[PDB]
């Protein structure tokens, strides 16, 4: 007896409607809206017995659909059955409708006029309903919120549901079992670059931090035949990382910071003899892949050289060491361009480009070429780094994976078509 | 495998005590949480820029679609939202003439070209504030095309279009000292070297110099470029629109009323769910590199409690920087000073002194200035300093599909560092806030002790306090989300005594 009813094409007037439904809705009116429910019998039945006003979206596309159609005429027989001279209120919206796509039953009646202003358009049909006695209750913003958050936010929520991650952390798994500090003291230089040697090496205090032996700096460092080996402090790797060793002579944090420090030159070195050329940021450094190599430009059937308009396009990664709260290398994934598969381009071009390349890739192209970079250059199941003559760290090629107790539906209509579209 | 947490996505507060998560779908549905009768717009600009204006005017009214209305929402109208109206009925005019550009925008130097320029602009809008009483609300400053392009640092004009010439080079300029002599036609052109040689101490953008020259005198100020607002006319040689918003114009629609709405005094909406007396301050340091000093840099504070509309606190010059380490930290003195300032606007907002203070930074604080900061710390008022950095390099791929993680994943590393996914995917927009896979920011408890989760849930809830965009969520909360601007603002001029100020003085 006091239903307000909404008939509209869909999903063509799908915001007006939902906007209408939930304002009208929120200020205290009863609206019947298939859009508000998650049959024609059902609207048949509530357009005869319980609609106090009907009304029809004036579309193009609402004059002619046939089932908007359908829920008029049925609106016109129970119109003619009461008394109510404006039990049809149509809500003119669209200003392309040509009149001479109007409805004849819509065209014969006045509308109220949504196109110069949906508040105007609002203030009009709340007018229409106060001069008609159109039931209504006190405002009710807070049935509005709950319609719009349960109705209309359905399938657009996040869901309880286990999800992997992969991440760009792979860890390393062996470790050198000593960390050594050599006290070579006159015997070493003291304008000497500690980061020349083969092996990395950096300073303490008089001391020399290195996995590496005594006497595997010999060849560049003649004085160091006579350093006694003995006059070495061997700290346990394992008791660096759980925490246990912490003196005056150095501290776990630095004891770590060392440690990343040797392993940051020992895979900047350990890419010097390998199939990768670099490029020089503004601290570290990325490792790319020739156009020539690989077959096809493909590793494992991943692109990892490419074409892009006049130049080349070559995946490249950076490393960094950390040790807490697990010991890992992160890599850092970049791009960077050639001319000709070779030869950079030094300049803004080398931004320009890529941002405008990587807009084109998302999470599943990153992450494949991630991984398969790591997978070309591994040496078995993982990679070996040279921190000396016989010790080594390993780096797992499969990386750290995190997993999440809440995830999403995935929107198979892919808009991400339509984000990287976006290249103003 | 590691463990995430899920953080909820908080809720902002909008009209008729409803609470959201998107602020367009809040605004359409319910309207604004502060209610003002009318926006009382004053324009400057040409005849031209002031028929753009209104023709925007006239266009906001009606609605105004996106491409793809779920990610990016519609626009329902001015009126059927804010429940405000932005008339071209109440526009207060102040001319700028066709041959008034050409008089000072064809100069061989760009700082002279902009300090006059801007100069043309502000003595208009503060005289139309003085003389002809205070009666509107925003001044929106409608820039010609021309001006944004040859009124920027780094932009040089051709030769052929310079009309005057340049009197001293910016090698000299700022060591220029104008001295009297005994001759008066050699004093003339002395004082016309000054002339200009004192724009060389401005920064020779027009925004940041227009809305620094007038933090003193207190107006608010919307600068929108005129092919901002009329695209479709500002083609290339290939008649194509050169800025194309076809596909967002809604969005854009929503940006402009939102951000031009707080500025005319209204606040769109606020935090829903905060705890009483909490205060956020956001470091902000930005190198003069004007001065000799390499370590010479200026420093200032943004507060913000449980909405966006908040306070900047302009400190003092002083060797805060250090090229070697390149972080920024303040000395004792000046760490008192701009805390006590902050703590004294608090005190006079709310008669009472903050529960807690977090400190927003992007590096880590030394005891130096910690002691400092705890110094004029109330006592019972727990004072914290987080370190916001967003360069860590941790990144998490979803093993399948080209959709990333989830926005409000978060790692917590130990109970004072943490990694929060601000951006990611997001399921009401069933789209990305970032392109490609998303960074997440690392937080870390740099000094002071706090709950790592509650200040997790803080910081993602003051990534929505952004009332320029009106976007979902942003990438870093708002104490930290226009640091540089605020920095080059107060860097512009180089001639500033600025009290605390709101936000929309220099947002
Ligand atoms: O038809 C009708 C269209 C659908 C979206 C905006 N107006
Ligand atoms: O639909 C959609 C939201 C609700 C009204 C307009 N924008
Ligand atoms: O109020 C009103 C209710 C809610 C949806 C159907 N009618
Ligand atoms: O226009 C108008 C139409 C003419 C007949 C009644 N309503
Ligand atoms: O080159 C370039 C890299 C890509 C990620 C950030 N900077
Ligand atoms: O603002 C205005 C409110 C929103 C619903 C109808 N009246
Ligand atoms: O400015 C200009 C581009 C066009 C859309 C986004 N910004
Ligand atoms: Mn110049
Ligand atoms: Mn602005």
């Amino acid at each position: 007896r006091n239903k307000i009813f909404i008939s509209h094409a869909t999903p063509e007037d799908d915001d007006f409607t939902r906007w209408l439904s939930l304002k009208l809705i929120g200020l205290g009116y009863e609206v019947w809206c298939d859009i508000l429910f998650l049959f024609w019998s059902t609207i048949e039945k509530e357009i005869r017995e319980n609609t106090c006003k009907f009304l029809i979206v004036s579309s193009t596309a609402g004059n002619k659909r046939e089932g908007v159609l359908k829920e008029l005429a049925v609106a016109t027989k129970v119109k003619k059955h009461l008394q109510d001279d404006m039990f049809i209120i149509p809500l003119a919206i669209d200003e392309n409708l040509s009149y001479d796509d109007i409805n004849i039953e819509i065209v014969r009646l006045n509308a109220i006029d949504f196109k110069k202003s949906w508040a105007k358009g609002l203030q009009d049909l709340l007018d229409a309903f106060e001069k008609q006695n159109v039931p209504k209750k006190p405002p009710d913003h807070s049935k509005s919120n709950l319609l719009y958050q349960q109705i209309f936010l359905h399938d657009k929520q996040a869901i309880e549901k286990e999800e992997t991650y992969d991440s760009n952390w792979f860890p390393i798994i062996s470790f050198p079992n000593e960390l050594r500090f050599h006290r070579y003291d006159w015997r070493l230089p003291k304008q000497f670059d500690v980061r020349t040697l083969a092996f990395p090496a950096i300073r303490y205090k008089e001391y020399l931090c290195t996995f590496a032996w005594e006497y595997d700096f010999i060849h560049q460092l003649p004085k160091t035949e006579t350093y006694n080996g003995q006059e070495s402090i061997r700290i346990s790797t394992s008791d660096i990382l759980s925490g246990r060793y912490d003196t005056d002579f150095i501290r776990n944090y630095e004891c770590q910071r060392l440690i990343v420090q040797l392993i940051n030159k020992a895979f900047e070195l350990r890419m010097k003899d390998k199939n990768v050329r670099e490029y020089q940021m503004s601290k570290t450094f990325a490792y790319w892949i020739e156009k020539g190599k690989l077959e096809k430009d493909k590793f494992e059937k991943i692109k990892l050289v490419g074409k892009q308009k006049n130049k080349y396009w070559h995946f490249g990664i950076s490393a960094a060491g950390k040790l807490y709260p697990s010991p890992v290398l992160m890599v850092s994934s970049h791009i960077i361009f050639t001319m000709d598969g070779i030869n950079l381009i030094k300049s803004s071009i080398q931004h320009s480009s890529r941002r405008k390349q990587g807009k084109n890739w998302w999470n599943d192209k990153w992450r494949e070429k991630l991984l398969a970079f790591i997978r070309f250059l591994s040496d078995q199941n993982a990679i070996y780094l040279n921190v000396g003559s016989e010790e080594k760290i390993l780096i797992s090629n499969k990386p750290l994976k995190f997993f999440g107790k809440m995830s999403y539906v995935t929107p198979s209509e892919v808009t991400l078509e339509e984000e990287s579209v976006l290249a103003d | 495998m590691k463990e995430l947490i899920y953080i909820e996505e908080p809720s902002i507060l909008f009209a008729h005590g409803q609470k959201c998560t998107d602020p367009r779908d809040g605004l359409a549905l319910f309207g604004p949480l502060n209610q003002i009768y009318g926006i009382k717009s004053g324009v400057v600009g040409t005849q031209k820029g002031l028929q753009i204006f209104k023709s925007y005017l006239d266009k906001i009214q009606k609605p105004i679609y996106n491409h793809n209305n779920i990610t990016r929402p519609m626009f329902p109208g001015f009126e059927a939202v804010f429940g405000c109206k932005w008339e071209s009925q109440n526009i207060v005019f102040k001319e700028i003439t066709d041959e008034e550009i050409r008089r000072y925008l064809f100069n061989a130097s760009t700082h002279k070209r902009t300090y006059d320029l801007v100069t043309l602009f502000n003595d208009k809008i503060i005289t139309a504030n003085k003389n002809d009483e205070e009666r509107v609300d925003v001044w929106f400053v409608i820039v010609p095309e021309e001006i944004y392009k040859y009124c920027r640092p780094n932009s040089v004009l051709p030769n052929e279009l310079v009309q005057t010439k340049s009197l001293i080079s910016k090698s000299k300029a700022k060591s220029f000292r104008y001295t009297p002599t005994l001759f008066e036609e050699f004093n003339k052109k002395l004082k016309e070297v000054e002339k200009e040689a004192k724009t060389y101490n401005y920064d020779a953008q027009f925004h940041d110099q227009l809305k620094a020259r007038l933090l003193e005198h207190t107006i608010p100020t919307q600068i929108l470029r005129e092919s901002t607002l009329a695209w479709r006319d500002f083609k290339n040689t290939f008649g194509a629109p050169i800025r194309d918003f076809s596909k967002i114009e809604g969005h854009l629609a929503w940006t402009i009323s939102t951000a031009a709405y707080y500025k005319a005094g209204g606040k769109p909406w606020k935090l829903g769910d905060i705890r009483p007396g909490v205060c956020y301050l956001g470091l902000v340091y930005k190198k003069i590199e004007k001065s000799k000093n390499p370590q010479n840099a200026c420093c200032a504070a943004q507060m913000f409690l449980d909405n966006g509309d908040g306070t900047v606190f302009k400190g003092e010059v002083g060797p805060w920087y250090n090229p070697e380490k390149g972080e920024y930290h303040l000395k004792p003195k000046e760490a008192k000073a701009l805390l006590t300032q902050a703590l004294e606007s608090y005190k006079e907002q709310n008669k009472s002194y903050p529960k807690e203070v977090f400190i927003h930074a992007r590096t880590r604080f030394n005891d130096e200035e910690w002691n400092a900061f705890n110094e004029v710390t109330p006592k019972n008022t727990n004072l914290v300093g987080v370190t916001i950095t967003k360069s860590k390099p941790l990144k998490l791929y979803k093993t399948e599909g080209a959709f990333p993680i989830m926005r409000g994943n978060a790692y917590i590393v130990d109970e004072k560092k943490a990694f929060l996914w601000t951006l990611g995917f997001v399921p009401k927009l069933q789209s990305t806030l970032s392109m490609e896979v998303p960074n997440p920011i690392f937080i870390e408890i740099n000094k002071g002790e706090a709950e790592i989760q509650q200040v997790l849930k803080d910081i993602l809830a003051l990534t929505k306090l952004n009332y320029n965009a009106c976007i979902y969520a942003d990438g870093e909360p708002v104490t930290l989300r226009f640091a540089n601007k605020i920095g080059e603002i107060l860097t512009a001029s180089t001639e500033i005594k600025t009290p605390p100020l709101a936000f929309k003085y220099y947002i």
